[PDB]
């Protein structure tokens, strides 16, 4: 049902911040869970944060208290603000969809954006 | 007269996530029953809230657990007195999703057959169209390469669930979708 | 002389004469009237769910005695307003058999006692 397509990942020095963004092309969008999800290098690919059907937030200890995940359901975006970025959090960063209340999986992914803090 | 019963976002919830029952109904209740029966049966009783001829109801689930898993029915509360209640709305079942491993799901005007296969020995295997709040239900049989399966005669996106016996109401990981076009 | 034996005997009377069931079928549970757990609420209150089945009175009873069926119509069903539960837009029957338990088992030292 759905196309993800991520942006405004890049080079970032440590201590700054970095928004991306994820464009959605599919029908029902306000009903999905949305989620940003990580993987650096040599390492799995792991949850960072999702933004429930209803608006609720979640996110991984790890980036707790310094990203923040929201959602427009009039352009049908994601956005995910990550400030107080340190060199751990260099990874290629990709946005999924899940079909709540249909699926138990996030089914929908996007090809991802790369970022990296430098140093 | 018989209310209208749905699920939003849909009725198969995983653990500890949410989902609001919604009843609904042209006639003016005051108040709507929200039966369950499950392993833990309950009624759950709702004020009817009115708005421009329609009397509504809803049921947030905040933590899906499996004591509210079930087949839930809403009726309309008709009076005190004489006491009396509507017919039952149709059956909705809100299932608890993503427990046990992923079953595999493989496939204008011909009859298309959509397959539910796993190596895990489910008892029952659920079909299900999404944004289509009933699901189909069929055994699991079992086959010479170590996997058992359930084949769906169907005569939109598609996945596929696998159960227990012991906990009707408790299905595994949906399948990857797969749209039939 | 008998401190838990009576206390046990007073939550299986306040039982009876809450819900309206019978001696007989409340004294059945005899490994929930035990001195460990005759005064556990959540376990009283799911085996008064389990074994009666309140929801069965949605529709109104059958008139059968020792039924659950009067109490649920009083405190649930057919009620102007659920004690407890008042200006609530959301009221679960296992939650106002819960709290009437609660109010037993409260009670139930105080009773046997006088
Ligand atoms: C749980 O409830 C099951 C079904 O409930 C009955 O049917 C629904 C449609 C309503 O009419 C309701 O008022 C009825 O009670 C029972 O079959 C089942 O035995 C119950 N479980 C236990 C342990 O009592
Ligand atoms: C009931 O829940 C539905 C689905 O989330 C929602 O659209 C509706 O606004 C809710 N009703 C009330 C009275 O808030």
């Amino acid at each position: 049902q759905r196309q993800l397509v991520e942006s405004g990942g890049g080079l970032v020095q440590p201590g700054g911040s970095l928004r991306l963004s994820c464009a959605a092309s599919g029908r029902s969008f306000s009903d999905y869970t949305m989620g940003w999800f990580r993987q650096a290098p040599g390492k799995e690919r792991e949850f960072v944060a999702a933004i429930s059907w209803s608006g609720g937030s979640t996110y991984a200890d790890s980036v707790k208290g310094r990203f923040i995940i929201s959602r427009d359901n009039v352009k049908n975006t994601v956005y995910l603000q990550m400030n107080s970025l340190e060199p751990e959090d260099t990874a290629v960063y990709y946005c999924a969809a899940e079909r709540t209340g249909w699926s138990s999986e996030y089914d929908y992914w996007g090809k991802g954006t790369p970022v990296t803090v430098s140093s | 007269r018989k209310p209208s019963l749905l699920a939003h976002p849909g009725p198969l919830v995983k653990s500890e996530e949410t989902v609001i029952l919604q009843c609904w109904s042209d006639v003016m209740f005051e108040h709507f029953l929200l039966h369950r029966e499950g392993m833990f049966n309950d009624t759950l009783r709702l004020i009817g809230e009115h708005h421009d001829g329609v009397s509504k109801a809803n049921f947030s689930i905040s933590r899906m657990t499996q004591d509210l898993a079930g087949t839930y029915r809403c009726y309309g509360s008709v009076t005190h007195s004489p006491y009396q209640v509507s017919a039952p709305s149709d059956p909705l079942d809100i299932v608890i999703i993503g427990l046990y491993e992923k079953p595999s799901l493989s496939a204008a005007g011909e009859n298309v057959t959509l397959s539910c296969s796993s190596r895990s020995s489910y008892d029952m295997y659920h079909l299900s169209r999404e944004g289509e709040a009933h699901e189909r239900r069929l055994p699991a049989g079992p086959k010479v390469n170590g996997t058992f399966q359930a084949d769906f005669p169907l005569g939109g996106t598609y996945r596929c669930f696998g159960s227990f016996h012991d906990s009707p109401y408790e299905w595994s990981k949906s399948s990857d979708p797969l749209l039939v076009s | 002389a008998a401190r838990i034996p009576a206390a046990i005997d007073a939550v299986i009377k306040g039982i009876v004469t809450k819900f309206g069931v019978s001696t007989e079928s409340v004294q059945g549970l005899k490994s929930l009237f035990t001195a460990n757990t005759y005064n556990d609420v959540t376990k009283i209150a799911r085996a008064i769910n389990e074994q009666y089945n309140p929801s069965s009175c949605l529709t109104g009873g059958s008139g059968a005695d020792n039924s659950i069926c009067p109490w649920a119509m009083e405190n649930f069903f057919a009620a102007r307003k659920i004690p407890g539960f008042i200006q609530r837009e959301a009221v679960s029957m296992n939650d106002v058999i819960e709290k009437t338990v609660k109010t037993i088992v409260s009670d139930a030292p105080k009773t046997a006692e006088t």
